[PDB]
């Protein structure tokens, strides 16, 4: 489901 | 059959008339099934599919946390990427991400993926090894060390072969037989006259579902792959979907040419003629 | 990074003259997702006109439906105004029949 | 080889300089329903990168260039009486200078001509 | 200035053991147009004349590939998911090196993917 993006 | 998850996530920045927007949208067989946009009137997440409410409260707010929470963290990155970059502050700029999974027939994963894109162009993508990274320009290179000195391939191939698949089969379950439906397109072709004695045919094709199709016009068993001009499938706005196929012929010589209609809903390919 | 908008004015059923149906306007092939369209009839806009939620592609791209309730007649005429970024100047495409 | 479609080139080599107008016409020797096609490859093309030009449809007058160099056209063309299909260049400016050839389509299969290096000696 | 296909391969370059099954996919983004074409440019020669290999159709599984110096037997392809057009090379020979790329047709006007070079592994070991 929904991902949890990291920063770049 | 194959089925696939995916996520394709905006966040487009734009001073001078408010804030950056994000939007989350999800995919189920290339089939929208949730959204959440920050411009909506109460900003959360909700379902695009008759088979996604039966999902309760406590799924939308884990789901809204994490469209809020990312929401946020895209913001930065925003930032971030205008000094890799270094562009001022006022041109608006975006960044698009496109990441989910494919399960074979077998139910087996074919391929897991995440590509980055910064104003339309490629930024950052994890490789196939899922486990590397391969960054498009300089200031990929930072992101991909970034994510690298921190243990993000790990975690994204965990998503991607852990929640992806998992999920993928709940919403399949009771989301497969209404993707799997079919509306047969209507056809028939249409006279118009031009100059020069010719005249052009157009293989119509309405209120067809999915999407996929192929009209093909022939002659004597030879598809006319140049002399053919179509259009791009429009959705009609009924869940179904449009398109049209034409190709110029001379008059009277008009009953020598078919076009061949090719979609899924059809036990066997059409044939038009006018 | 730029990409020209791409539209299609037709009608979700067979068109027919005095026939109540509906003006769809499917706008793509644009990026940035900043744009602006407008469905006129007879040179005015139009009210209610319902727009679909906007969405990309594979290739980065945008795209986005916008339809509006329509009687057909053979001397009304449809079109839609859509302003973008990589048009140099709003674009006015008309509704037709055969397409 | 009957019956057999495939194309000839006219002239075979141009070791022409800057300023001369050139016609290449194209023989369609065979039975293509299809049009006639001009592709070539110049500058920007270290590898083979070949560019679709002009394509001349063979039933009707109707003819699409380049989804680009429709506007300030540097090339010409027409149909020549007879199976013919002729792509003038205006002025060999170096924005012109590589291999050419036409294409031809029949039945699914893509016929070329033969690659004509329209280049310098200079 | 209407509609334009994207044509995607993979890998961009390759290179192998004399020998090898090469598999090279071509995918094609967009409903503005429907089969396939693979193209082959010998790595032996000297003007760059393209040579057809093969065609496939979006729809029927039906192929239209080319009888000459028929090389039936080293050529192979099929198509798969999302617009995927696969060409695989049976057993990587010297009549096989050199430069492949597909192409469609779009409203009359042809489009064509980057190259990817298919040479020998660099010679060596
Ligand atoms: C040239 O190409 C033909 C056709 O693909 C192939 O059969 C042959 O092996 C190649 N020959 C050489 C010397 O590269
Ligand atoms: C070669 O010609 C192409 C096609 O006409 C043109 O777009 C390009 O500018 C040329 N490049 C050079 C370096 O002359």
């Amino acid at each position: 489901r929904g991902y949890v993006y990291q920063g770049l | 059959g194959p089925h696939s998850l995916r996520y394709f996530v905006t966040a487009v920045s734009r001073p001078g008339l408010g804030e950056p927007r994000y939007m989350e949208v999800g995919y189920v067989d290339d089939t929208e099934f949730v959204r959440f946009d920050s411009d909506a009137e109460n900003p959360r997440y909700e379902p695009r599919a008759r088979w996604m409410e039966q999902e309760g409260p406590e799924y939308w707010e884990r789901e809204t946390q994490k469209a809020k929470g990312n929401e946020q963290s895209f913001r930065v990155d925003l930032r971030t990427l205008l000094g890799y970059y270094n562009q001022s502050k006022g041109g608006s700029h975006t960044i698009q991400v496109i990441s989910g999974c494919e399960v074979g027939s077998d139910g087996r994963l074919l391929r897991g993926y995440q590509q980055y894109a910064y104003d339309g162009c490629d930024y950052i993508a994890l490789n196939e090894d899922l486990k590397t990274w391969t960054a498009a320009d300089m200031a990929a290179l930072i992101t991909k060390h970034k994510w690298e000195q921190a243990g993000e391939a790990e975690r994204l191939r965990a998503y991607l072969e852990g929640t992806c698949v998992e999920w993928l089969r709940r919403y399949l379950k009771n989301g497969n037989a209404t993707l799997l439906r079919t509306d047969s397109p209507k056809a028939h072709v249409t006279h118009h006259s031009r100059p020069e004695d010719k005249v052009t045919l157009r293989c119509w094709a309405l209120g067809f579902y999915p999407a996929d199709i192929t009209l093909t016009w022939q002659l004597n068993g030879e598809e006319l792959i140049q002399d053919m001009e179509l259009v791009e499938t429009r959705p009609a706005g009924d869940g179904t979907f449009q398109k049209w196929a034409s190709v110029v012929v001379p008059l009277g010589k008009e009953q020598y040419y078919t076009c061949h209609v090719y979609h899924q809903g059809l036990p066997e390919p059409l044939t038009l003629r006018w | 990074i730029q990409k020209t908008p791409q539209i299609q004015v037709y009608s979700r059923h067979p068109p027919e003259n005095g026939k109540p149906n509906i003006l769809n306007c499917y706008v793509t092939q644009f990026h940035p997702p900043h744009i602006e369209i407008q469905m006129l009839k007879n040179g005015k806009k139009i009210p209610k006109v319902e727009m679909s939620d906007m969405s990309f592609s594979k290739d980065w791209s945008f795209y986005i439906l916008a339809h509006t309730e329509f009687t057909p007649t053979e001397t009304d005429t449809y079109a839609c105004r859509v302003k973008h970024d990589s048009m140099a100047e709003p674009k006015t495409v008309y509704w037709d029949r055969d397409m | 080889k009957p019956q057999a479609p495939e194309l000839r080139i006219f002239p075979k080599k141009m070791d022409a300089e800057l300023g001369q107008k050139v016609d290449l016409v194209c023989e369609v020797l065979g039975s293509v329903s299809q049009g006639c096609s001009w592709l070539f490859q110049n500058s920007s093309s270290k590898l083979p990168q070949p560019t679709f030009v002009v394509y001349m449809a063979s039933s009707h007058n109707k003819i699409t260039w380049d989804e680009k160099l429709n506007s300030s056209k540097l090339f010409s063309a027409m149909r020549d009486t007879n199976n013919k299909y002729v792509l003038t260049l205006n002025k060999f400016s170096k924005e012109n200078e590589g291999y050419y050839f036409c294409s031809v389509i029949s039945n699914s299969v893509m016929y070329f001509s033969s690659v004509v290096p329209v280049l310098q000696k200079v």
